[PDB]
C-alpha cells in the first residue's frame, strides 16, 4: 500500500565536528527560533572550545612573528637598587640593572641602564653581574610589536555552509542536557578572547541566577565555573608615573624599556567594594548548597602554591600583565585591595619555548572591568561532606572560553531523508 | 516564511512544504577546507538522488514498496503526530537497506525504460 | 563564440546557450578562484532545480508575466533587444520572478504527488 | 686517548673550541669526539680543522 519517497530538504541534524569561520567580513546575523523542539547539549565535549583555543594560539604566534627579536639582550646584568622612594612592601620587587646592549652596528656596543621587576630577573653570579633575565637559559625571547594590540575584540565563530550553530536560551541552563528553548543561527555573537586565570572578566552574565557548572560535581579533580547573574567591578591601577625609553638593537630592531619612574612609587592594586563581593559570595555559597547537604558549612580560602601563573589572578590591563593576590578576596567563611605583581616576560597558557616580551607602557595604566563569573575548586570530601572547603583555583585557558560557548553547539544538516507514502512512480 | 530549520520541530507533513528553505541554505586553507567539504556533501547527495532517478526534484516518489519491519506506523501518525528529527531517529540504521532498493529499483527501471523506447 | 551573441537580439542569441555554457567551469589564489566558480556554477544549477528546471536551457515555466515588469511585446523584446539592455531594464523585479517560479514549483510537485497518490 | 684498535686509527679524533652560551657575552670551552669524515684540516694558529 506504502511506498519509498524520497524529500531532499528535510529540516534534521546530527551532531558533527567541522571547521568555523572566523568573523570579525563583518557578518549580516539571522537568527531563527525553533519552536517545539529539544536537543541535548553539552559543554564539555564542544569542539568549537578546541577551535578556538587553537584559533586563539594559531593568532598570537602569528601576530609574534614580524616583531623584534630580543637575542642580543640574553646578556648578564648588573643590578642594584632603584633610589627612588619606595615602601616596606615593594622592597626588592624593581631593580636598576645595567648591561652592555648592541647597537646598528655590529661592532658598536652601548652601556644601557633599565629598571626590571624582580619576577622578570634570576640571579646569575659572576665578576661583574648579578642577573639574567629568566627566559634566556630556556628559550629566545620576543618582544611584542608595540603597534599590535592585546585588549580583546569579539569575534563570530561561523558554521559553514551545510552546517547550522544551535543555541541555548534556557534560564539556569546548567551546561548539560535538554534545552527546549533552542534557536538556529549561522554565527555565534561576539565573543571577547578574555584572557584571565581565576576570575572571569568582561564575559556574559547569567539572566536568571548565579549558575554552578560542573563536569562532575563529585569529582573534586574537575573545575566548577560559576557565571553570575550582576557584575561585580574591579578598579585596577599601576599607580607610577612610569617614563619608558628605547634603544635601537639592531638594523630593524628597536627595543623598548622602562626608563624611569616619576615620582614615588607605590604598589599596583585592584578595588573590589566589599558590599557586592560579599551579597555575590552569598549567592553563589546559596547555589552551592543546592549540589551539597543544606546544613554543610561552606568555606571559602587562598589558591594552593606554585607556578605563579597559576596561583595568582591574571589580567592584561593596558598593555602590562597584572597578577593580583586574590587571597584578601576568598578569605571568608559561610574596600578590599588586592596587591598585584607585575612581569613583562610572559609565558602564556601552559606552553614552554615562545616567550614574550611585553614591552612598558609610558605614563599610569588604570582599567575599570567586569567580574562576570568565577573558576572555584573544592578541596575534597575529606570531612565526609562536614565542611567543605572551596578555592579559587586555576586551569586551562579552555575554561574560560568554554564559559561563553557553553550555549552553542554545532549541528550537521542532512537534507536528505525517506518516509511512506502512498505515491507510487510510473 | 518559517526560516531555515524554522519547521524543524513542526510535523513531517508540515515540514516538508519548506524543502526549498532547507535547499538554498546548502551553498585560509581551513576557509577552504570548509567550503569544499560543504561543496563535496551537497555534491554527493545531488549524485545519490540522481543515482534514484530524483534529479531536479525535491519531492520524489519512488518504486520502492514500504517495509513493514521498517516503521510498522499509519500515515497519519508518522506525518500528522511526529517531527522529521524522530522519524530520522526511528528509522536509523535502515536507511542503508532503503537506499540499495532505491538503486536497483532505478536500474531495472532505466533498463525497463530502454528496452520500450527500442520498440519501433 | 563564447558572448559573441552578447550583442545580437535576444531571439537570435537563445540559440547560442550551449556556446555560453561550458565556459563556466574551465597557488591558493588558484585554488580559491576554481572553488568559487564551482561555488557560483553549484548555486545557479540549485536556483534552476528549485524551480523544476534541472537539466534544461530552456525551461518553460507556470508563472504568467506581469505587465508591471515589462510592457514590451514579443516582437519589441526578441527583435529590438538584447539580452544586456533586458537584463538591465528588469533587474529591479528579478529576485520576485525568482520567488515566483520557487512557489510554482512548490506547488507542482504537491500536484504531482497527488495525481501518482491515484 | 683510550685502547684503540688498527682499524680505528685516524678515524676518530678529540676535538676542542670555543662555544657559545645562553649568554651572548659568555664563552665555554667544549671537546667532544667527532669522526675525520665530518672534519677539514685548516691552516690557522691554535687550531688545526675545522668541520666540514
Ligand atoms: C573590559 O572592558 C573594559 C571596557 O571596554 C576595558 O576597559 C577599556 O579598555 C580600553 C582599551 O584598552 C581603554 O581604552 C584605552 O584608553 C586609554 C586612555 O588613556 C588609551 O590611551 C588607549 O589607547 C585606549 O583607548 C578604556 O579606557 C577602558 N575603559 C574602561 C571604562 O575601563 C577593559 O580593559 C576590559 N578588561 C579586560 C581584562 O579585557
Ligand atoms: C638607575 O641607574 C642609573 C645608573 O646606572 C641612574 O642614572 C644616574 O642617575 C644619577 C642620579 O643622580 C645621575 O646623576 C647620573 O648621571 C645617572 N647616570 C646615567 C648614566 O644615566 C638612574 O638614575 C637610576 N635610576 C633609578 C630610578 O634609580
Ligand atoms: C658593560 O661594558 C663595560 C665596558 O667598559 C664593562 O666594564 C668593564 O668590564 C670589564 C670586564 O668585562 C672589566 O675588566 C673592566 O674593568 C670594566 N670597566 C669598568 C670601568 O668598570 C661592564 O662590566 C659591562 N657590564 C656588564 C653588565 O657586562
Ligand atoms: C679529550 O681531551 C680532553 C682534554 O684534552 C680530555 O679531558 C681531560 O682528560 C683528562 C684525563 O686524561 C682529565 O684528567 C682532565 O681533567 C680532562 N679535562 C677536561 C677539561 O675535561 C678528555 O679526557 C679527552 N678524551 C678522550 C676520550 O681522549
Ligand atoms: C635593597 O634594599 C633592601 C632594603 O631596602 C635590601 O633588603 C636589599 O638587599 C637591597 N638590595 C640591593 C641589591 O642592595
Ligand atoms: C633556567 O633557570 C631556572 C632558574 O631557576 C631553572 O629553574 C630552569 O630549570 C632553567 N632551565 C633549564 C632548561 O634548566
Ligand atoms: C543539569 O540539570 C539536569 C536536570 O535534569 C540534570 O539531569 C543534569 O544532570 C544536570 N547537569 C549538571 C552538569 O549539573
Ligand atoms: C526563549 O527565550 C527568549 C529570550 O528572550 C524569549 O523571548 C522566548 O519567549 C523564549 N521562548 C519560550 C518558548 O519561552
Ligand atoms: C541575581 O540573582 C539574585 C539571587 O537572589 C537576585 O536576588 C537578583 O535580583 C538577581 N539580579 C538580576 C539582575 O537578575
Ligand atoms: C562522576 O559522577 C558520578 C555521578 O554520581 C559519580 O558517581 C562519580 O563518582 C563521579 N566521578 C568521580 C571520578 O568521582
Ligand atoms: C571603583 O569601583 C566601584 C565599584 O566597583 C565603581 O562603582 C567605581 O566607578 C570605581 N571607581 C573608579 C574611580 O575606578
Ligand atoms: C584603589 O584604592 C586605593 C586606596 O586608597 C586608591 O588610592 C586608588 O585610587 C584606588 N584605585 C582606583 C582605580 O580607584
Ligand atoms: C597572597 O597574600 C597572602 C597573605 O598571607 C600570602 O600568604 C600569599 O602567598 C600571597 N599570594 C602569593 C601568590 O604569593
Ligand atoms: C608624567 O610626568 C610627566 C612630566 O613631564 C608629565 O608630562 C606626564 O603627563 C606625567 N604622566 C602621568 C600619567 O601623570
Ligand atoms: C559592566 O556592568 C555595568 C552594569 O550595568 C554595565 O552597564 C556595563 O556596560 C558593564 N561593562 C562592561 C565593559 O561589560
Ligand atoms: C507546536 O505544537 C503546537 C501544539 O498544537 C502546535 O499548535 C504548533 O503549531 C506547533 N509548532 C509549530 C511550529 O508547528
Ligand atoms: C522486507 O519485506 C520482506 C517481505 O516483503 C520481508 O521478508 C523482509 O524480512 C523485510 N525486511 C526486513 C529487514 O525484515
Ligand atoms: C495509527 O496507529 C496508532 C497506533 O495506536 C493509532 O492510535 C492510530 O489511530 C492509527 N491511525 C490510523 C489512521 O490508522
Ligand atoms: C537499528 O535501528 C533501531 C531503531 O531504534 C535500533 O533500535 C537498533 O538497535 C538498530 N540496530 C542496531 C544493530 O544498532
Ligand atoms: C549588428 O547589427 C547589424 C544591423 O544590420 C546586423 O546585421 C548584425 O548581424 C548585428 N550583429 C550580430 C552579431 O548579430
Ligand atoms: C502584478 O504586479 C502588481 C504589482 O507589481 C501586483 O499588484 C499584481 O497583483 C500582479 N499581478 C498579478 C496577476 O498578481
Ligand atoms: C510593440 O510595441 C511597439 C511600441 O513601440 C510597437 O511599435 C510595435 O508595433 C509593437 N509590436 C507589435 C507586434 O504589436
Ligand atoms: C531600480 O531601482 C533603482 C533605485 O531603487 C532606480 O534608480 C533604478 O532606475 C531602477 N531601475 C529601473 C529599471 O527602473
Ligand atoms: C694520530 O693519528 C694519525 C692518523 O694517521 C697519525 O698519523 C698520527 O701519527 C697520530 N698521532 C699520535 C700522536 O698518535
Amino acid at each position: 500500500n506504502l511506498w519509498v519517497t524520497v524529500y531532499y530538504g528535510v529540516p534534521v541534524w546530527k551532531d558533527a565536528e567541522t571547521t568555523l569561520f572566523c568573523a570579525s567580513t563583518d557578518p549580516n546575523p539571522q537568527e531563527i527560533h525553533l519552536e517545539n523542539v529539544t536537543e541535548e547539549f553539552n559543554m564539555w565535549k564542544n569542539n568549537m572550545v578546541e577551535q578556538m583555543h587553537e584559533d586563539i594560539i594559531s593568532l598570537w604566534d602569528q601576530s609574534l612573528k614580524p616583531c623584534v627579536k630580543l637575542t642580543p639582550l640574553c646578556v648578564g646584568l648588573q643590578c642594584t637598587n632603584v633610589t627612588n622612594n619606595i615602601t616596606d612592601d615593594m622592597r626588592g620587587e624593581l631593580k636598576n640593572c645595567s648591561f652592555n646592549a648592541t647597537t646598528e652596528l655590529r661592532n658598536k656596543r652601548q652601556k644601557v641602564y633599565s629598571l626590571f621587576y624582580r619576577l622578570d630577573i634570576v640571579p646569575m653570579v659572576d665578576l661583574w653581574t648579578n642577573y639574567r633575565l629568566i627566559s634566556c637559559n630556556t628559550s629566545a625571547i620576543t618582544q611584542a610589536c608595540p603597534k599590535v594590540s592585546f585588549e580583546p575584540i569579539p569575534i563570530h565563530y561561523c558554521a559553514p555552509a551545510g552546517f547550522a550553530i544551535l543555541k541555548c536560551k534556557d534560564k539556569k541552563f546548567n551546561g548539560t542536557g535538554p534545552c527546549q528553548n533552542v534557536s538556529t543561527v549561522q554565527c555565534t555573537h561576539g565573543i571577547k578572547p578574555v584572557v584571565s586565570t581565576q576570575l572571569l572578566l568582561n564575559g556574559s552574565l547569567a539572566e536568571e541566577e548565579v549558575i554552578i557548572r560542573s563536569e562532575n560535581i563529585t569529582n573534586n579533580a574537575k573545575n566548577i565555573l560559576v557565571q553570575l547573574n550582576t557584575s561585580v567591578q574591579i578598579n585596577c591601577t599601576r599607580p607610577n608615573n612610569n617614563t619608558v625609553k628605547s634603544i635601537r638593537i639592531g638594523p630593524g630592531q628597536a627595543f623598548y624599556y622602562t626608563g624611569d619612574i616619576i615620582g614615588d612609587i607605590r604598589q599596583a592594586h585592584c578595588n573590589v567594594s566589599k558590599a557586592t563581593w560579599n551579597e555575590t559570595l552569598g549567592k553563589v555559597v546559596k547555589q552551592l548548597r543546592k549540589h551539597f547537604g543544606n546544613n554543610t558549612i561552606i568555606r571559602f580560602a587562598q589558591s594552593s602554591g606554585g607556578d605563579l601563573e597559576v596561583t595568582t589572578h591574571s589580567f592584561n590591563c593596558g598593555g602590562e600583565f597584572f597578577y593580583c593576590n586574590t587571597s584578601g578576596l576568598f578569605n571568608s567563611t559561610w574596600s578590599i585591595t588586592l596587591p598585584c605583581r607585575i612581569k613583562q616576560i610572559i609565558n602564556m597558557w601552559q606552553r614552554i619555548g615562545q616567550a614574550m616580551y611585553a614591552p612598558p607602557i609610558q605614563g599610569v595604566i588604570r582599567c575599570v572591568s567586569n567580574i562576570t563569573g568565577l573558576i572555584l575548586t573544592r578541596d575534597g570530601g575529606s570531612t565526609n561532606s562536614t565542611t567543605e572547603t572551596f578555592r579559587p583555583g586555576g586551569g586551562d585557558m579552555r575554561d574560560n572560553w568554554r564559559s561563553e560557548l557553553y550555549k552553542y553547539k554545532v549541528v550537521k544538516i542532512e537534507p536528505l531523508g525517506v518516509a511512506p507514502t502512498r505515491c507510487k512512480r510510473r | 516564511s518559517l526560516g531555515f530549520l524554522g519547521a524543524a520541530g513542526s510535523t513531517m507533513g508540515a515540514a516538508s512544504m519548506t524543502l526549498t528553505v532547507q535547499a538554498r541554505n546548502l551553498l585560509g586553507i581551513k576557509q577552504l577546507q570548509a567550503r569544499v567539504l560543504a561543496v563535496e556533501h551537497y555534491l554527493r547527495d545531488q549524485q545519490l538522488l540522481g543515482i534514484w532517478g530524483c534529479s531536479g526534484k525535491l519531492i520524489c516518489c519512488t518504486n520502492v514498496p514500504w517495509n513493514s519491519s521498517w516503521s510498522n506506523r499509519n500515515l497519519s501518525e508518522i506525518w500528522d503526530n511526529m517531527t522529521w528529527l524522530q522519524w530520522d531517529k526511528e528509522i536509523s540504521n535502515y536507511t542503508q537497506i532503503i537506499y540499495g532498493l532505491l538503486e536497483e529499483s532505478q536500474n531495472q527501471q532505466e533498463k525497463n525504460e530502454q528496452d520500450l523506447l527500442a520498440l519501433d
